[PDB]
C-alpha cells in the first residue's frame, strides 16, 4: 500500500500512521530493506504533518557494523529509485559517518568513483552533496582518479549553476592543503573563487578560504606578486570581507589598498568600522599615512548619525576641524540633536590627545560663531560639556575674544536662561578661584 | 619620464614591437599624474580619435588586429572629464551604428561622466529602440546577440514619454516559444522592459505569465530581480485590479523559483508577493480559490526550515 497510495495526497492520519507503523518495524532488530522504502514518501510530497517525525530517530540511530554500512545500505540495486530518492538517502548516510576502520574502504572508493558512466543524470544539487561526501572522506580519513572525475566544473564557459560551480572549487582547495605545489591549479583556485561573487556564495566561501589561508602566502617561492591586480579587480569593478577575513587571523600594496578603500566605502554603512580594525591591527603589527586615513574615518563616522567600538578605537589608538564642523552656522533641530550627541563623543576622547597644546586656533575659528548659541534648547551637551572646558586653557586678544564671547552671554540674563547662565558662572568659578566683585550685586537680585 | 615616452609614437601606433610598447601602459600612467588637466587638454583627444579610426569591425574573422581593440578600451578608460565632451559626444555615437564588446564599455564610460555637466542630448536615439525593437522579427527569423541588452539603463539615468509607451507593450504580445544562453539572454530583456514602473491597456497578462511558467530554473541571478520587479508593479495602489482578474490564479503550482537555490534564499520572497497580491483585492476571490488559498497558506505555518517570520505574517 506504501507503493500504491503514493499519489492519493497529490483519512488525513495515514501519513502520520503508516509511517510510525514502519516506524517501529525497524526499531525491532535492524534495518536491511525496509530501511530503504521507508524513507520513500517521507521527506518527499510537502505534507503538512510530517516534519521532526523521523528526524530525531536518525541521531539516535548512530547509537563494526557502521563500517560495511555502505555496501548494504546505499546502493541496493533499487532501479527505481531517482534524484529525490538520493538525496534522501545521503541525508541519513551524512550522520551515520560524521561521528565516526578496516583497511577494506579502498575497494569501495573504486566502486564509488564509477557513478556517471558517460551519463549526467543529475540535474539538482546531487553533485554538490557528494563532493560534501568527498571532502567529509578525504578530511577525516586514488588521489589522481578523483581529481580527474571533479574535472568538469573547474571551467569557465560551462557548469551554468553556481551552486555546482562553486562546489567543484571548494574541494579543490580542501584537497591542496599540505605539500600539493603545482603551476596552474596551485593559484587557479585562488584567483577564481572571487569572481562574480553573489550574496549566496558566503556560505560556501566561507569554509573555502580558510582551508589554504595559512598555506598561500607561506608557499609563494614560484609566485610574482600578482595579488594587487586581482585585488584591484574585486575593489575597483565589483563583497569586501573576502579581503579582509585573512588579515584578521593575521608595504607594496598599502599605497594602492588604502586609495581603493576610500573610494568604495562613499545601504553599505557596516563596513568603516571593520576597514578600521584591520588598519588597527596593521598598527599593531607593525605616521605617514594614518594621519589622514583617521581624518577621513572620523568623517564617516560623522555621516552615520558602531558608536561604542569607534570610539573604544579612538582612545586606544588640522582640517578635520575647519571643513566639516561648520554646520552649526545656519543649523535643523534634528541635525542640531545629531550634533549636540557628537560633540559630547569626540571633546570627551581628546582630554588626553596631544592635539589641543599644539594646535587650538583653528578649533577656535571653527567653533567661533557654534558656542554663542550653542547653550539653548539643548539638554545632552549643554548639561556635560563644561567639565571638558576646565581642563582646555590652563594668548591675550584671544582670552579676550571668548571673553566678550563669554560676556554677551551670561550678562543678559534679567527656565533655560537660567539654567545654562548659572551653568556657565560655576565653570568660571571652576576654572580659577579669582573672580571679581563688582558684579554680585545683580546677582544677588 | 612620461613625456618623450609616448609623443613619439603617434604615427607609428596609427599606421602599423608595437604592441609590447603599449601594453606597459597599463598601471604605468596613473603614477605619473604631475600635469593637472593643464597639459593634456588637447594632447589626448586626437590620440584615441585616430585609434577608433582603424580597428575594423569585421566580425567573420578570427581576431586579426582585435588586440588593438582591447588596448585602446583600456586606455580610454583612465580618463575622468569634466569639460570639452562636444566633440566625445559627436564621436561616440559611431560604434553602436554596426564579438560586440567596444560599445559595452564606451556606452559605460559615458554613463559615468554625463553628471557633472548637463546636455539635453536628444539626437539619435529617439526612433532607434524602435529599429531595436523590430529587430526581433529578424531575430525569430534567424535561430527561432548584445545588441539589444542597454538600452534602457541610459534612459533610467536620463529620466533623473508617450512614444516610449507604445514601444514597451509592443514586444509583450509576440516572441513566443514554439537553450543555453539564447532564452536565458530573451527572458532577461523582457525583465528590463517590464522593469520600467515610472511612466505611472491589459495587453501585458499574456506575456508576463508566460515568461513566469517558463522561467530556466538552472539561473540564480534571474528570478530574484523578476520577484522583486513583480512586488514594485503590485504596489501601485491603482493597477492591482487588471491582473488578479483574468489569469484566474493558475500559477499556484512549483513554478516560482522552483529548483534548489531559488528555494533557499529568496524562498519568503516569492510567498511574501503571493501574501501582498490576495492582501491587494480580498473582494472578488470566490470560494473555490478562497479554499484552494488556505489549503497552500496551511503548508507554510509548518516548515521549520526558515525563520518564523513569514508565519507570523
Amino acid at each position: 500500500v506504501w507503493v500504491s497510495e503514493n499519489f492519493q495526497e497529490r483519512n488525513w492520519k495515514e501519513p502520520k500512521l503508516l509511517a510510525y507503523c514502519l516506524l517501529n518495524y525497524c526499531k525491532r532488530n535492524y534495518g536491511d530493506i525496509e530501511l530503504l522504502f521507508q524513507l520513500l514518501r517521507a521527506f518527499t510530497g510537502r505534507f503538512l504533518c510530517n516534519m521532526t517525525f523521523l528526524k530525531e530517530y536518525m541521531e539516535e540511530e548512530i547509537p563494526q557494523k557502521r563500517a560495511l554500512f555502505f555496501r548494504f545500505v546505499d546502493f541496493n540495486d533499487p532501479n527505481f529509485g531517482d534524484e529525490l530518492k538520493a538525496k534522501v538517502l545521503q541525508h541519513i548516510l551524512n550522520p551515520a559517518f560524521l561521528y565516526s576502520n578496516p583497511e577494506s574502504i579502498t575497494s569501495v572508493f573504486i566502486t564509488k568513483v564509477l557513478d556517471p558512466e558517460k551519463q549526467a543524470d543529475m540535474l539538482d544539487s546531487l553533485r554538490i552533496y557528494l563532493l560534501q561526501y568527498a571532502t567529509l572522506l578525504v578530511e577525516h580519513a586514488k588521489l589522481r582518479r578523483l581529481m580527474t572525475f571533479a574535472w568538469p566544473c573547474l571551467l569557465s564557459k560551462a557548469c551554468v549553476d553556481p551552486a555546482c560551480k562553486y562546489s567543484g572549487h571548494l574541494l579543490l582547495a580542501h584537497i591542496i592543503a599540505k605539500f600539493a605545489i603545482h603551476k596552474k591549479i596551485v593559484l587557479q583556485v585562488f584567483h577564481s573563487l572571487l569572481k562574480a561573487h553573489a550574496m549566496e556564495a558566503r556560505a560556501i566561501v566561507r569554509q573555502a578560504m580558510a582551508i589554504l589561508t595559512p598555506a598561500v602566502p607561506a608557499r609563494m617561492e614560484d609566485g610574482h606578486q600578482m595579488l594587487t591586480h586581482w585585488t584591484r579587480k574585486i575593489i575597483v569593478e565589483e563583497l569586501v570581507h573576502i579581503l579582509h577575513l585573512i588579515v584578521q587571523h593575521f608595504h607594496h600594496l598599502v599605497q594602492h589598498m588604502v586609495s581603493a578603500m576610500q573610494r568604495l566605502g562613499f545601504e553599505q554603512r557596516r563596513l568603516a568600522v571593520d576597514l578600521s580594525e584591520v588598519v588597527i591591527k596593521w598598527e599593531l603589527q607593525r605616521d605617514k599615512q594614518h594621519t589622514d586615513t583617521v581624518v577621513n574615518f572620523l568623517i564617516r563616522v560623522a555621516c552615520q548619525v558602531l558608536s561604542r567600538r569607534c570610539v573604544n578605537l579612538l582612545k586606544t589608538a588640522s582640517e578635520l576641524k575647519l571643513q566639516w564642523f561648520d554646520k552649526l552656522l545656519m543649523t535643523v533641530n534634528y541635525g542640531n540633536i545629531c550634533t549636540g550627541l557628537e560633540v559630547l563623543s569626540f571633546l570627551l576622547t581628546v582630554l588626553q590627545s596631544p592635539a589641543i597644546l599644539s594646535s587650538f586656533k583653528p578649533l577656535q575659528r571653527g567653533i567661533a560663531a557654534c558656542m554663542t548659541c550653542g547653550n539653548t534648547k539643548v539638554l545632552r551637551a549643554v548639561h556635560s560639556l563644561l567639565s571638558r572646558l576646565m581642563s582646555i586653557f590652563p594668548y591675550e586678544e584671544l582670552e579676550c575674544l571668548y571673553a566678550a564671547v563669554g560676556k554677551v552671554i551670561y550678562e543678559g540674563l534679567t527656565p533655560s536662561q537660567l539654567f545654562g547662565t548659572l551653568m556657565i558662572l560655576k565653570s568660571a568659578c571652576s576654572n580659577n578661584p579669582s573672580y571679581i566683585d563688582r558684579l554680585i550685586s545683580v546677582f544677588m537680585r | 619620464k612620461k613625456y618623450l615616452q609616448f609623443v613619439a609614437a603617434l604615427t607609428d601606433v596609427n599606421t602599423p614591437k608595437l604592441k609590447m610598447m603599449q601594453e606597459v601602459s597599463e598601471n604605468f600612467e596613473n603614477v605619473t599624474s604631475s600635469p593637472q588637466y593643464s597639459t593634456f587638454l588637447e594632447h589626448i583627444i586626437p590620440r584615441f580619435l585616430t585609434f577608433l579610426q582603424d580597428g575594423e569591425v569585421q566580425f567573420l574573422q578570427e581576431k586579426p588586429a582585435q588586440q588593438l581593440r582591447k588596448l585602446v578600451l583600456e586606455i580610454i578608460h583612465r580618463i575622468p572629464t569634466n569639460e570639452h565632451l562636444r566633440p566625445h559626444t559627436k564621436n561616440v555615437l559611431s560604434v553602436m551604428f554596426r564579438n560586440v564588446l567596444i560599445c559595452l564599455r564606451i556606452i559605460i564610460e559615458l554613463h559615468k561622466q554625463f553628471r557633472p555637466p548637463i546636455t539635453q542630448e536628444i539626437h539619435h536615439f529617439l526612433d532607434f529602440v524602435k529599429q531595436i525593437y523590430k529587430e526581433l522579427p529578424k531575430v525569430v527569423n534567424r535561430y527561432f546577440k548584445v545588441l539589444a541588452e542597454l538600452p534602457i539603463i541610459v534612459v533610467l539615468m536620463y529620466q533623473l514619454n508617450i512614444h516610449n509607451v507604445v514601444a514597451e507593450f509592443v514586444p509583450l504580445i509576440m516572441n513566443t516559444i514554439a537553450y543555453a544562453d539564447f532564452i536565458a539572454a530573451q527572458i532577461k530583456t523582457l525583465s528590463f522592459l517590464a522593469y520600467i514602473i515610472r511612466i505611472y491597456s491589459q495587453q501585458m497578462v499574456k506575456g508576463m505569465l508566460q515568461l513566469l511558467s517558463n522561467c530556466p530554473a538552472e539561473t540564480a541571478h534571474l528570478r530574484k530581480e523578476l520577484l522583486i520587479a513583480a512586488k514594485h508593479i503590485l504596489t501601485t495602489e491603482l493597477r492591482n485590479q487588471f491582473i488578479p482578474c483574468m489569469d484566474k490564479l493558475f500559477d499556484e503550482s512549483i513554478l516560482i523559483g522552483s529548483g534548489y537555490t531559488a528555494r533557499e534564499t529568496l524562498r519568503p520572497l516569492a510567498y511574501s508577493t503571493l501574501a501582498d497580491l490576495v492582501h491587494h483585492v480580498r473582494q472578488h476571490l470566490p470560494l473555490s480559490d478562497l479554499s484552494l488559498a488556505v489549503q497552500l497558506f496551511a503548508k507554510n505555518i509548518d516548515d521549520e526550515s526558515l525563520p518564523s517570520s513569514i508565519q507570523t505574517m
